């Protein structure tokens, strides 16, 4: 799925 | 395209930015690149205004960025008071 992220 | 140097003072909640991608986990078809997703209003990178979305994160520190895994960018970024940004636009 297209939601993997990480904030910084 | 065009390289460009940008240093960001780590906030209170981090830097102020989202990041996708690396070879473990590509954010665009067959793309490894690490890209910078969202810029949040009122923090560090924003308020630095330098930053623009879909950014190719070139190295952090003299850190190379661009055959590599997404913990090892997330790494560079996360640990560090001033953090040197080479991206890619």
């Amino acid at each position: 799925n297209p939601n993997p992220e990480t904030s910084v | 395209s065009q390289y460009l140097d940008i240093v960001l003072l780590r906030g209170s909640s981090g830097l102020g930015f989202s990041i996708a991608g690396g070879t473990d986990n590509p954010h665009f078809d067959n793309d490894t690149s690490i890209y910078i997703t969202k810029v949040i209003p009122g923090g560090a990178a924003e308020a630095d205004g330098r930053l623009k979305v879909y950014d190719t994160i070139v190295a952090v520190d003299d850190q190379l960025m661009e055959d590599v895994a997404h913990q090892v960018c997330v790494d560079a970024l996360k640990s560090g008071s001033e953090v040197k940004l080479r991206v890619k636009r």
